[PDB]
């Protein structure tokens, strides 16, 4: 059950190279891609996420895409950089300069057939091809617009596969550009339709995760990553390794998705750590429990407690007690039962792994489905009404051929999303 | 790749471009003769500062400009002086009879005899790049080559080039330094004809060039040569992130799109700082927070208005030399506290910033003390709108009588002409007062 891994744009190639990284030190893969590796729950799955070349070589099934060649060259030059395919490296030369319009339309619709083409090269050597998982922001032109060029491409050819993204939301306090709102909100409207799960990597909780827990006065990028990193490691983790559950993205989705457009996922980490700075005591399971549950945990900048879970998937790492893993998790539930859904039975499923990520002995990765989440995306649609309302910098987007209307239909779908999830956390 | 090629016009233009190439140069180390010992890509390379300079086999770097002038004494003087070796002959173009302050000279009748030349030489530049990203259009607006071959040259670039970018540094006349009675004529015309052919343009008001080498640099009477080394400076600080590399580098494109909500509202006020003698800058080093500070400060603006009675509708600063993002977020928050900034209702209030680590360069024997770090401030402020009204009014003064008017008829300009210019100025002094309004 292989999964293609796409990334896309600045943020996308970033994050997505982070990840490589991680999962493949968990894996035993060093950055030529031979295996020196300790235990053996480490291969049985690798064909996940890794093709296997002559001479015992694992390559990453992954796909670097940019219309831009910068960011790519780093990661080229970066420490796994030469663990990707070549071939698998697709960018263009002029860039997006932060529009969704160009990604989408005019710059990413020169290069997206040849990103294709290298998704249907990595697919036809599939066994059973899973689904697809994207890294890209939301705020930029290219993961954003291009990326959701993508994603619709890919459905169009592969419509019976799962479509997963991790996508990064845009933050003032974190910010590139003015437009961001705007091609956030023309991108979400893409996800509602297109995705069947995706991870809201929001900037702003890195951002205040960084600067309130993590005590770094000023974050960069590399901070931000550090916890994308370690979410993304402990989100796939029952992808990758054997245990009593042996998840596939499929099965992610069928359980926590109870109606089609509410896939948006809030993930939550613990223990929060700074990069560098290690601390020496490891959790005792009661506190992995209630830090993974605590709203200063989330990825997504969203009160839990504003709304309720809807579903909620929760992994373990490390060598611990699954009796006191049990314990905690039903002990959680038992306490705060009015946070989830009655109409849901048992929505919350533990599994545990025995390997833990570098530097850790024992974490905790959290997925919660919560109505919660429409706080980010009124967030969003509020600055997006700011600037909107006097169709400020809307030139940027009619001079690629884009109309208003296509602005008010996004808008008005987002708003949508919105009161739908706001339905469900009152029943 | 991604190549800007400048576009030097009429003296001003010219003059400017002097200076600005000469600083380029020694930021860069390249000497008189194009050698760049550091550049190890004999005959080629994509380095950061290929964008402005190309090379030959032999090793030389040249710049990617073309200088126009609609007579040959200004640009003479580059063909002889220190840095001729750096051109290649046809990059300056020369006529014989200027437009004699008339902008319906340069526009069509001297301009028109040397346009198709200037777009077969600024083609052989473009056919050079391989990924042009666009021009930097250098001129005064009250010249009559500044105003009205500039216009012309715009109006043809558009139709060249299709929506290639387009880029003016614009020299705003100054009654101490101006040359010519009709400057307002000529400045309303060009403006009119160019503002739909400009994406962005930076105005250099002459006067607040002038004050600040007079009080800042302590100089009497400050000559051409006092406000170009000023000028470049503030030139060479925007294009800083084109010609540098840098991982706090922020491109001039991605400033852009803060800096321009609406087409036509395409003119950022610029601020540098330190401007500041040696004498003075002797055991006195400015900090982060003194020079972000001093970019809140009207007297070291490009243009004469005062930002404390208008909005806001983007903000940027580009810093270049010792600065790191932690003193520069302190400077900004301590500055939001105690300074008059407001901004419209629709538009986000963060600062928008850029860090390029190369230090500031000054031209030997200039007046500008070399500092540790600098800052030049990029805002989309209502209030320049001011420099606009001072010069409707000035326009208006004599239009209404029709002074001078017959030597521009006499070149085959209409009246409706006139007309036409300063109300497309009264409507963009209108929507500057509209982005200005709250919501509802
Ligand atoms: N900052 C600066 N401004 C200049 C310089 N030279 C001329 N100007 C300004 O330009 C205005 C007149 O335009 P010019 O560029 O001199 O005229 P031109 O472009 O040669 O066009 P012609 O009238 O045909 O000669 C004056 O108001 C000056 O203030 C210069 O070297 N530096
Ligand atoms: N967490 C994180 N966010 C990023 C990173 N790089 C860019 N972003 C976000 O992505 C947005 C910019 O879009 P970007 O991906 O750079 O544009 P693109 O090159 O067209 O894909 C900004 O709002 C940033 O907040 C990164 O390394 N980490
Ligand atoms: C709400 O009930 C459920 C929620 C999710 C799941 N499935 C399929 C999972 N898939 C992956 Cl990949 N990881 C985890 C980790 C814990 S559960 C789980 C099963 C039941
Ligand atoms: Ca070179
Ligand atoms: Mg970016
Ligand atoms: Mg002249």
């Amino acid at each position: 059950r292989e999964i293609v891994h796409i990334q896309a744009g600045q943020c996308g190639n970033q994050i997505g190279a982070k990840f490589w990284e991680v999962i493949s030190d968990e894996h035993g893969i060093d950055p030529t891609g031979s295996y020196h590796g300790d235990s053996d729950l480490q291969l049985e799955r690798i064909n996940v996420y890794y093709n296997e070349a002559t001479g015992n070589k694992y390559v990453p099934r992954a796909i670097l895409v940019d219309l831009e060649p910068g960011t790519m060259d780093s990661v080229r030059s970066g420490p796994f950089g030469q663990i990707f395919r070549p071939d698998n490296f697709v960018f263009g030369q002029s860039g997006a300069g932060n529009n969704w319009a160009k990604g989408h339309y005019t710059e990413g619709a020169e290069l997206v057939d040849s990103v294709l083409d290298v998704v249907r090269k990595e697919s036809e050597s599939c066994d059973c091809l899973q689904g697809f998982q994207l890294t890209h922001s939301l705020g930029g032109g290219t993961g954003s617009g291009m990326g959701t060029l993508l994603i619709s491409k890919i459905r169009e050819e592969y419509p019976d596969r799962i479509m997963n993204t991790f996508s990064v939301m845009p933050s003032p306090k974190v910010s590139d550009t003015v437009v961001e709102p705007y091609n956030a909100t023309l991108s979400v409207h893409q996800l509602v339709e297109n995705t069947d799960e995706t991870y809201c990597i929001d900037n702003e909780a890195l951002y205040d995760i960084c600067f309130r827990t993590l005590k770094l006065t000023t974050p960069t990028y590399g901070d931000l990553n550090h916890l994308v990193s370690a979410t993304m490691s402990g989100v796939t983790t029952c992808l990758r390794f054997p245990g009593q559950l042996n998840a596939d993205l499929r099965k992610l989705a069928v359980n926590m998705v109870p109606f089609p457009r509410l896939h948006f996922f809030m993930p939550g980490f613990a223990p929060l750590t700074s990069r560098g700075s290690q601390q020496y005591r490891a959790l005792t399971v009661p506190e992995l429990t209630q830090q993974m549950f605590d709203s200063k945990n989330m990825m997504a900048a969203c009160d839990p407690r504003h709304g309720r879970y809807l579903t909620v998937a929760a992994i373990f790492r490390g060598r611990m007690s699954m009796k006191e893993v049990d314990e905690q998790m039903l002990n959680v539930q038992n306490k705060n039962s009015s946070y989830f859904v009655e109409w849901i039975p048992n929505n919350v499923k533990t599994a545990v792994c025995d390997i833990p990520p570098r530097g850790l002995k024992m974490s905790a990765t959290f997925i919660g489905n919560s109505t919660a989440i429409q706080e980010l995306f009124k967030r969003i649609s509020e600055q997006f009404t700011a600037m909107f309302r006097r169709k400020a910098f809307l030139h940027w987007y009619t001079g690629e051929g884009m109309d208003e209307m296509e602005f008010t239909e996004a808008e008005s779908n987002m708003n949508d999303l919105v009161s739908e999830y706001q339905q469900y956390q009152d029943a | 790749m991604r190549e800007c090629i400048s576009i030097h016009v009429g003296q001003a233009g010219v003059q400017i471009g002097n200076a600005c190439w000469e600083l380029y140069c020694l930021e860069h180390g390249i000497q008189p003769d194009g050698q760049m010992p550091s550049d190890k890509t004999i005959g080629g390379g994509d380095d950061s500062f290929n964008t402005f300079f190309s090379e030959t086999g032999a090793g030389k770097h040249v710049p990617r400009a073309v200088f126009v002038d609609l007579e040959p004494t200004v640009i003479d003087e580059v063909r002889t002086g220190t840095y001729r070796q750096l051109f290649h002959p046809e990059q300056l173009i020369t006529g014989k009879e200027d437009a004699a302050n008339n902008y319906a000279r340069g526009h069509y009748t001297i301009g028109k005899e040397i346009i198709d030349l200037v777009l077969d030489r600024i083609r052989k530049l473009a056919d050079q790049c391989t990924g042009l990203q666009g021009f930097l259009v250098f001129h005064s607006f009250g010249g009559g080559t500044g105003s009205g071959f500039t216009s012309l040259l715009m109006e043809r670039l558009s139709v060249d080039y299709g929506k290639k970018s387009k880029l003016e540094f614009s020299i705003y006349p100054a009654p101490q330094v101006s040359t010519a009675v009709v400057e307002p004529y000529n400045s309303i015309l060009t403006t009119h004809t160019t503002l739909e052919h400009s994406d962005c343009a930076f105005m250099v008001d002459n006067e607040a060039i002038y004050d600040i080498c007079r009080r800042n640099l302590d100089i009497e009477r400050p000559t051409y040569t006092n406000l170009n080394r000023l000028i470049s400076q503030i030139v060479s600080s925007i294009t800083a992130s084109l010609r540098f590399d840098g991982a706090l580098n922020v491109d001039l494109t991605e400033f852009q799109t803060n800096l321009v909500p609406y087409p036509r509202i395409h003119f950022p006020l610029a601020t540098y700082a330190p401007v500041i003698s040696a004498e003075k800058a002797y055991h006195e080093q400015l900090s982060v927070a003194e020079i972000t500070n001093a970019c809140f400060e009207p007297a070291n603006q490009m243009v004469k208005c005062d930002p404390r009675h208008g909005k806001y509708m983007a903000c940027c600063l580009l810093y270049r030399g010792d600065v790191v993002p932690k003193d520069v977020n302190a400077a900004i928050a301590t500055i939001k506290t105690k300074r008059s900034i407001q901004f419209v209702d629709w538009c986000p209030t963060g600062f928008k910033v850029g860090i390029n680590y190369q230090p500031p360069t000054v031209v030997p024997g200039g007046d500008l003390a070399k500092v540790q770090r600098a800052v030049c401030m990029l805002s989309n402020t209502t209030a320049i709108a001011e420099a606009w009204a001072r010069l409707d009014h000035k326009f208006d003064l004599m239009y209404a009588k029709r002074a001078f008017v017959h030597w521009y008829v006499g070149e085959g300009m209409e009246e409706g002409e006139f007309s036409e210019a300063r109300e497309d100025m009264a409507a963009l002094e209108k929507d500057y007062e509209e982005v200005g309004v709250d919501s509802v």
